[PDB]
């Protein structure tokens, strides 16, 4: 809403520091310095061209916007995790043990802290037996 | 300066260890390097061209003489890097590996024929183009394939020793005596082998007619049969690397799974400095579902089927859904009628 | 003791019959020494090396002798052990075997010679070797191979016997006078064939200009075809052994099959001994259960296929359950509205 | 329930003989030569892990509970049951004869004695006909 | 009696024209008795055999003849049965046929001879061999799988080509006056021929070390090139020959659809002779079915996808209904509350 | 007639680049006219036939060199004819690619040979010879070939490698003096290049005992590496052209899409000049439609899977569609009840 | 019903000369020669594994009388008329010419005379525009 | 209806010139030379075919008007457009460029002017988004 979109203006501010309106690929590094993660300049391409919808180059205020006004039920990444999930389950047996989950999150990808995995066997882990299903993770993730 | 050396370290690490580009390249020259030195032994063995091929050979081994050393050396300081091994003790407990074995005793038997001696040298040239290869992936490969048709190899094994045996002693039965040749069963042995080889030398053949039309009707079974396992090999080959493809294609897709799972717990959980951080975590949210829904390429007729069947027993669930719904509304029906 | 006894004899008997592991290693062994046997004949056969050859080939017979002497006593005592034959009788019975028959021939020409000998020898070495496969596996799989690609092997045959014998021929007009190796059609066809195969014995070659033109024009396909059945073999060795491997795999998919039906109908009727009895039984199903959707392995696509086609047409039946009941809500409707 | 919850005990005490709360690999064998049933170390494993949820090697309490708790239907086994039965009709009649049955159970797999064949054709197969089809054999075992 | 005629005329037609299975035997003979008739002519080509084989051959050839001649009557009786051809006109007519005038100028050449020589029997039986095919099933096979491949052949042809030429110049300029062997071009582009065919007849080879450095470095890849077409037509034939066996499935698919519906028409439209005549077409009804639904056999991954993408296009037709009748359900929803 | 002549220069343009079918007659026809020369060239290199030889290659190579004077002057005729190269400076600017150069080049060598010459004469036919692919297309099709299976190829190559400079030296020493052809060690890596590649020239063969067992333990498994890569280069070409097939199919798939959404389209927006423009409008639609459906063939299990995949993701989002539907009415159900 | 019953008893009796209660081979045999079709041993053999279930040789009469009691919407073969009729489709039309018909029905198969085409274009083309689609014909035939 | 019957009954006899009451080949080429496209004689007779369905080699006046009694939705073309437009979207986002339909329809097949594509952008990219989905299009389209 307007007080949503003053919001999303005063981020587009702290990320657009040309003040052109666009956030060019070094803004965006630059605030990614400031976060401390370390990208490069082909990934923070791939990463304008995902979130660009004008393919200028640059991240015009309403479509950032849009990105922050699009849900994870609007994205439509249902069948991905569902897909992600089944791959990591080997057997499947239709869960997965809460070890396996410490593993594969410390140990692949975008390396997650013990923190962001406790908090997720919490969530995801409902029913506290170690093995968390795929359907209740992105049923609660999407709903 | 420290982290310089240690990423220095690391990636000269890799370029001699597990190499994916230009590293090959290094290697190729190396490579090109002791084929040259092998070539030019091979030239000084002959009476004529000695003297000047043992003048170029003499700094061509030189070189790779101080090159393997100075590579022996640079693997072992390399080997510190590893976690499994650094420090002082680190590199010694790697060396103790085998292959780290025979490279050195390599280049002591190098250092020492450079400080009869032709027969040694060939050894040492032989033992190191052994070496070139670092990960046994070619004999790895060789054997897996031989393993996987152990059954269609042994049969043609089995069937061309048989007529191999079987024509030879025939034909040395019909030329026992007319052709000099094959005066004793060695010699119809050795030519059953030189011609269901296809080699045909020409020192032994069959003269008599008989014997020629015996020659000729083991012949033909024969060199299929000894044709047969070249064939055989090719097709285990392709088959064998395009297995190793497809894995490599299944972990390419596994690591992808992780970064969007862990991306999406973080979109999902991350819900101006909170704005700010909540637009980078969805816009990696974004970026890994691309990266992962790409690397979902089939590759395969059974890949695509499996992703579709998975989905189809989801369509299943959802359709048992559909009746359990449809049976309270039957149900219902007469209730509320 | 007495169940001892029989638990050695059947697997004794497996071993020597149908084999698995180490077994397949005696039976290497075996094959090892009458080999060895065999080279030691061939050697012997030499005039030099005769002395030693025969003195080391004297032993070498005679363990080889012994050891299939005793093999076959085994054999039989084996065949007393599965309920076909049994006891005294059984094991005659089984013995009628015509391979049964061949074996002991062997064995018995072994002893006679053993208590112009060099030609019997020969024949009862080849004879043994033969007799090392002992299922027909080898040839078995040949012929079916053989069957099956009847026709591109029949097409090979006839076009490269056509090739062989028109290049035979014209080269043969080619060189009729002015090369003394192609004074008849025979040593015309002799060349053909020693050529096409690429043997080139290098006995006969054409040498005029003319004829070896046309010896070029015609060796090209010759050639062709003459490797062309190798490689159909190969595909075809290959492709039967797949689908041996196939039979199998769904085989071992049958008797999890019976293993699961036979422990859930187990679990469903047996619904604190009672208690423990059902426990057990469940366990058994959930075990069983874990058995049997391994062994559901696709293994091929066709498999995948049909296995997710039947439950396409259980999702046929279910939607048309749905089509009814949407249906019996639409009559519902005008009747209750 | 709760009687039912004192009858898992009574079966669980009868298991475990060490008394720990846990049934060792060893006590489930030596039960097992009471039934008369010849188990193996490796399939005895396996049997753990089937029904083991913690992985600790042995049989806690509340996991042989969880067993007993889980029903047929909960089971989800009514697609192996279809495949298993599917795999014994070579002709996809969809039926498989009576005599098919017996032979079938008495050559493979844990062999049945005639009298549970005899009880199995009984409950399938309804309609007497000699030739029971899947879908009324999983749909009785599974209600 | 004229029955039996006619039904003889006819199955002797097939024998002689497209055979199943004896048929192929009476085949086999006569093409054993003509191959026998050419190696007999060959033997009598030789000097020392010349009497034996001439009076062997003699009887043979008288063999020969009168079979050929005979079944060129009874193949003409033939086409009489045949409705393309009958009474005495079709036989002419059909004898019009190419093949019809290969095989008769071939009797008529074999009879002159019959009531120099030499070369004109060679030809005749050359002639003889080539008519045993009667469908160009051979060619057209090879024919085909050539053409298929028609891109890998040329690639091969020109690689192949280019590699022998620029080798054989290469060795030449290196062995101009060394080697005797090559004194001339012509003679060096033989030895690349004798050699990238892997022939190697050994009249010539290269001597001089550079020579036979340069051999080598260009007979790797020509052998392997020259090889290369052997494997790719092997490949085709089994493509092409696996294309014709799933086109002659789909045409026994295609004849039972044809009686299915046909018996299912008569089932429906039938509806105590009238009872019995309802049975038996029933009962037809059933067994045309069952014939059928066999003769639906995948066969092919491909097939089963048709039949089962078929029924996923009737469910999605099913679907759109369901879809129909439940919008119908929600505007009726408002419309009575 | 302007018109005329651009049709013409634009077909012909089309001729000699990338021709379809009559093209490839007279390009045939031009290859086989320098082959003529090639092989009468060859012919004058020997002594007796030089006279003749000479006589018709010299207006036979007449006849070449204006044939290509003429065509390289089409052929920049028409590059004039392309958009990318118009007028004056156009054809000169497309003249600048190198294959240009290389014609061009071969073209002034041919005219000033015209106006020790063998040597270059060879040089320029062989120049020729290479520039009648004009496309690269063998080239590129072997390089991609090679590079696919790169791992198989470089497996083959180092373990042929190894199995002959092994077997080589083992037998150089076995027979280091017995045997003049050992006489060095050069002498026999030369030998076990001409068996394992089983050319077997003859020239050199093992002839101590102890030699020849050697060299058939190591020639056996030696010809078996060296013919491997014959078939692995067979199997990746028919995999790569059928690749090249896929794709082409996929190629005149993409095009009838635009014309069907087009015409579609087209039809959509039209709705008795009206009447006619949308009858021919609808009529092109119809025929359109069917145009891309007869496109949409298969011709692979993995193209009909995406195609289906699709709708069955669309059967997804429809039974999606009905949950909702049925959470609503039972939602209704105790809202009106 | 029993009246119809009467009738499939009349029918058995006409069938089974022998009067045995059963329709052996040679019975089947004289009958379908009283029809003027010719069978061979092993067609009819497969006519009664086809048409028996007790799978004894012969054709008792309560399985007679089952036959006669299945119609075709139980014979469960609209599958198989859709997949013939699919393989007569060469184009996929949905449809097939009329004169597509009448060539197929007259030559493959048990050829069908003249009146028997006829009538099935009468009632399968009830549209009458020469191409009969599949559906329309088999949801005729079998309701 | 009954004008729309008269309206074609004039479009045929603008079309059927010979007045025979079939559109022979060479009119419908003479009338194509009116609206100035170049037709090719496989590719009408191909046309007639596509539009006949009596196969007499014309197209007779019944024929012509059920042609024009058919409607889009009739034409069940839904799953082919599906089809041609997934063909177009490489990525499998489910649109596509507004730039990628000017290109694809000014590169190939029949191209269109610039306006057909301006007019079809305004019709089928009701979002203005650019990216035009091929759900939107061919329900617009066929409804
Ligand atoms: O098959 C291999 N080598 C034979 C080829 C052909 C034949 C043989 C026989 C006996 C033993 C061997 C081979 C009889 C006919 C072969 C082995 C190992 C390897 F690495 C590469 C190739
Ligand atoms: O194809 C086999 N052997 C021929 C290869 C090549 C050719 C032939 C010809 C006639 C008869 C035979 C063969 C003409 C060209 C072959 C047979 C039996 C077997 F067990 C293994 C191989
Ligand atoms: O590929 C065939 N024959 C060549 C094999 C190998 C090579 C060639 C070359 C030129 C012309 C020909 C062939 C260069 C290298 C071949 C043709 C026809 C046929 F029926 C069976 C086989
Ligand atoms: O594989 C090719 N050529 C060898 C064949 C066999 C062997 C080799 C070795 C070393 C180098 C080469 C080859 C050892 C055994 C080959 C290369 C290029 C090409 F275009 C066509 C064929």
């Amino acid at each position: 809403t307007e007080e949503q979109i003053a919001e999303f203006k005063e981020a587009f501010s702290l990320f657009d520091k040309d003040g052109d309106g666009t956030i060019t690929t070094k803004e965006l590094g630059t605030v990614m310095r400031s976060l401390g993660q370390n990208p490069t300049e082909a990934e923070l391409q791939d990463m304008i061209n995902e979130v660009d919808a004008d393919g200028n180059g640059t991240i015009d205020f309403p479509e950032f916007l849009t990105m922050m006004a699009r849900k994870m039920k609007d994205t439509d990444s249902e069948e991905e995790i569902r897909e992600a999930f089944r791959v990591f389950d080997k057997d499947g047996n239709g869960y997965i043990s809460a070890a396996e989950l410490r593993h594969v999150m410390t140990n692949l990808g975008e390396k997650l802290t013990d923190e962001e995995v406790d908090e997720m066997i919490r969530e995801a882990d409902i029913d506290g037996d170690g093995q968390v299903n795929y359907e209740e993770f992105v049923q609660m993730m999407t709903a | 300066r420290n982290a310089f050396y240690r990423k220095l370290q690391n990636f000269l690490y890799n370029v001699l260890e597990r190499p994916r580009g230009w590293a090959f390249i290094y290697h190729a020259y190396v490579f090109l390097l002791v084929f040259s030195c092998l070539v030019l032994s091979v030239f000084s063995t002959i009476k004529e061209y000695e003297k000047s091929s043992e003048g170029a050979l003499y700094i061509l081994e030189i070189v790779t003489i101080v090159v393997f050393g100075v590579e022996y050396f640079v693997r072992i300081w390399a080997a510190g890097c590893c976690c499994r091994y650094r420090g002082w003790r680190g590199r010694l407990k790697f060396a103790r590996k085998p292959f780290c074995v025979i490279d050195i005793m390599v280049l002591i038997a190098s250092i020492a024929v450079l400080a009869s001696a032709l027969r040694s040298l060939r050894f040492l040239q032989i033992l190191r183009m052994i070496r070139m290869d670092r990960r046994g992936g070619t004999w790895k490969l060789l054997g897996s394939v031989v393993y996987a048709h152990s059954k269609e190899l042994v049969t043609a094994w089995y069937i061309g020793f048989l007529c191999l045996i079987l024509a030879s002693f025939l034909v040395y039965l019909a030329e026992k005596g007319e052709n000099d040749h094959f005066d004793t069963y060695a010699d119809a042995l050795w030519w059953g082998l030189i011609t269901l080889t296809t080699i045909g030398y020409g020192d032994k053949y069959p003269q008599t007619w008989n014997g020629r039309l015996l020659a000729a009707t083991f012949t033909l079974i024969g060199v299929s049969f000894f044709a047969l396992p070249a064939g055989i090999l090719g097709s285990g080959f392709a088959l064998k690397v395009q297995e190793q493809h497809r894995q490599k294609h299944f972990e390419k897709r596994r690591n992808p799974a992780a970064g969007l799972i862990q991306s999406a717990w973080r979109f999902y959980a991350t819900n101006g400095l909170k704005v700010s951080i909540r637009a980078v975590c969805v816009m990696r949210f974004l970026v890994s579902k691309r990266k992962f829904k790409e690397s979902l390429r089939p590759y395969d007729v059974m890949d695509v089927i499996e992703q579709y069947s998975a989905g189809h027993l989801d369509m299943l669930s959802r359709i048992k859904s559909l009746q359990s719904r449809v049976d309270q509304i039957v149900g219902r029906g007469p209730a509320i009628t």
